[PDB]
């Protein structure tokens, strides 16, 4: 029980509003002059949080009692469970698939009496995905102890089920804030394809910039050619229109409907900047808005199960509600970062093919794809390091293994940036096993 | 924990650093003097002819009453009416502040 | 309204002995009185309506 | 500060309107914007902007983002016109319906 | 404006403890520092900083 | 075949995230403090 709690408590009143209604003389006031019940709306209308026991107007003996019993239901969805993919019951690893496209080869009958069985491997690049979240919720409701507080079974079942439902909301909080957490995550190892803007809430016009550099950004990535130059993996993929998401602050979207004035009739709009999906901030210090893909969220659920216990001793039971999920991204599936502020000129040298059965003796032509942030071209030193046997690769990223290699070797493009004081050496990798051939040779000409 | 009897002298105030005297075969306790090392914390108003008990264990930290604005990682000390308070003389350091504090607010503290 | 808790890692070791912790749920309340009791009246003389 | 003010003011006031009806409609829901500070959550049809009329035309003609959507209720809230509040610089009111 | 503060309302034991969470509403972009208080007409009992 | 490999291959760390939810003290990385796997989903979370 508790004692001496007035209505207000926690309350710092900024004027009473119960003179300013008495003292009014002509006032802004003066239509609240002739409520009849005026003083008594204003002194619980903000509500009671204590409950003070309230006697009966005409028979004071008597005790006014609760009437209706009011049981919120709010909901907290994921603003990202339209992301997520299906289920997997057995198994931890995922694994994906992308098989990339090939050259033209003029047709020409004289040269197709040799090269008939000509053997072209086709381009798969593939990616694995394994469970990452593994956790629980946890609840207790003491079922006896809470049959005090509830008259009726329909409020008493009702309120056991809201217990059950704040399980169910705190999984889709948390499993937002995972993949609000691989954006961060994979803008933190450099795999984003950035695009430099300046501060847009600096000035309006450096908001119509970034305007521009979005929807110029999501044409380019729903062009049904396709294109190497917007993915983490360098493969030449597409994306829908309507499968395109601008995840992005609330604050910095607001500024964009208002003062950019192309936007604002935009809205309502499911292809001019894609669904635009509002978020909170980034955790990432540069990072103001991302397009994405439907498919970049490799997102899985593994298992959701609710087991229970009950206490005897302590009449009471509890609810361990378990969710296991696969959440990591695609670096296939186009995605695009929008980043203020001071870049690197290079933010990633993707290599391909990026494994390699290379024979000994035998040869594997590498390609770096540099994704620089400004317009400039930029040398890449390709390296091999690693191995013992003096393999030496070409200045174009043509590999070639030196008959008895016998040790695996990794293959590095290494672009700098910077300048010769602070070399920063932003570095692409590839790597190679070597086979074994059993040649003869040595030496040439 | 270990537990023993031992009877108030002097009004015992909750979370007050205490200190200790021999009485009439039994314990006697009372606020810590100022300026010096506490050897137990109060944990419930105890009258000055109350008679209580006290929980023996190496606590990590005390939780007591600060007797001014105190800040993070501060060497404390006894005070007025066995409050905690900011020092820098290492003779009457009992403990240190993990958090902020203001006058009046309670202060965990950890052993030293 | 019932608020929302907590995710606790899955911890098959540290899960042996503490199956029986019991979390208390964020629960909070609100009460709603009766603020507003009116009439108001007017006559109806109607045969001299008539 | 004041809407009022200068013209170059109500494009303010609508930022921080668009802003706000944002975070009330967040699906992760939100602590702030509430005074028992438990994480709740708005629908857009369920967000009401109780605001002045003379206000309220003078945002519908200036800020022309507004006047587009004068005729939806995405934008912001149910826009519900009324004479206006009592109270000293209390100039809009974007609340829920659950309010 | 408002300082709002957490689990309003407590039943504690008497060897017990509760952690009582400030939620400031600050107008401007400004960390407010909170001191923590308590008042009863006993004695004792204590608030941390925190 | 493949010996000792990592998983970051071509990866350019900018910044390492979980020393960033580590060292965090309200500076942005507040939301990822009450997060419990957070350290094994940023691990292999990158495919």
């Amino acid at each position: 029980t508790f004692n001496d709690v007035k209505t207000s408590l926690g309350i710092t009143e900024s004027y009473d509003i119960v003179n300013a209604i008495r003292n009014s003389q002509g006032d802004n006031f003066k239509s609240y002059v002739p409520l009849a019940t005026a003083n008594n709306v204003a002194e619980v209308g903000a509500g009671i949080l204590i409950n003070q026991t309230v006697q009966n107007d005409f028979i004071t003996s008597l005790v006014d009692r609760i009437g209706l019993v009011v049981i919120r239901q709010v909901s907290l969805n994921n603003p990202l469970k339209k992301f997520k993919k299906g289920q997997i019951p057995l198994g931890r690893t995922i694994e994906e698939i992308y098989t990339d496209i090939t050259k033209e080869k003029q047709y020409d009958a004289e040269e197709a009496e040799q090269k008939v069985f000509e053997r072209e491997m086709p381009n798969v690049k593939t990616l694995f995905h394994e469970r990452n979240r593994q956790g629980f919720y946890h609840q207790t409701i003491q079922d006896d102890s809470l049959k005090t507080a509830f008259v009726s079974w329909g409020n008493f079942e009702s309120f056991v089920s809201s217990i059950i439902n704040a399980i169910y909301n705190s999984a889709e909080v948390d499993e937002y804030e995972y993949m609000k957490l691989l954006v961060d995550n994979y803008y933190s190892k450099g795999l984003f394809t950035t695009v430099k803007i300046d501060e847009p809430t600096s000035s309006t016009g450096a908001l119509t910039e970034f305007v521009k550099k979005m929807r110029a950004t999501a044409r380019k990535l729903t062009l049904p050619q396709g294109s190497r130059d917007w993915n983490s993996m360098a493969v030449r993929t597409r994306s829908y229109m309507e499968d395109l998401h601008l995840i992005i602050d609330a604050d910095l979207e607001a500024e964009l409907d208002v003062d950019v004035l192309a936007k604002a009739f935009n809205m309502n709009r499911t292809d001019f900047l894609g669904n635009v999906t509002v978020i909170d901030g980034f955790a990432s210090t540069g990072l103001e808005a991302v397009l994405v893909d439907k498919d970049w969220f490799m997102v899985y659920d593994n298992l959701h199960k609710m087991e229970t216990v009950r206490n005897p001793r302590g009449l009471y039971w509890n609810y361990y509600y378990h969710v296991w999920q696969t959440l990591s991204v695609s670096r296939f599936a186009n995605a695009v970062a929008f980043v203020s502020g001071d870049v690197p000129a290079v933010t990633q040298v993707i290599v391909s093919p990026n494994i390699a059965a290379v024979k000994q003796g035998g040869q594997q032509q590498f390609t770096a794809y540099v994704r620089a942030t400004n317009a400039k071209d930029h040398k890449v030193v390709w390296s091999v390091e690693g191995g013992s046997t003096g393999t030496a690769i070409t200045g174009d990223g043509l590999l070639s293994v030196s008959g008895n290699e016998d040790n695996q070797l990794t293959v590095k493009a290494t672009v700098d940036i910077g300048t010769e004081d602070k070399p920063k050496l932003v570095v692409g990798e590839a790597v190679v096993s070597i086979r074994p051939n059993n040649a003869s040779g040595g030496a040439q000409a | 924990m270990v537990s023993f009897t031992a009877r108030a002298k002097s009004n015992v105030m909750a979370y007050r650093l205490l200190a200790y005297s021999q009485g009439d075969d039994i314990i006697e306790i009372s606020h810590a003097a100022e300026n010096t090392i506490p050897d137990y914390v109060a944990v419930k108003d105890v009258d000055k002819g109350d008679l209580t008990q006290v929980n023996m264990y190496p606590l990590a930290a005390w939780q007591v009453i600060a007797g001014s604005d105190i800040k993070v990682g501060d060497n404390l000390t006894t005070g007025k009416d066995g409050t905690a308070v900011p020092t820098d003389d290492p003779s009457t350091v009992f403990g240190y502040a993990v958090e902020e504090a203001q006058e009046g607010q309670l202060v965990t503290l950890v052993i030293s």
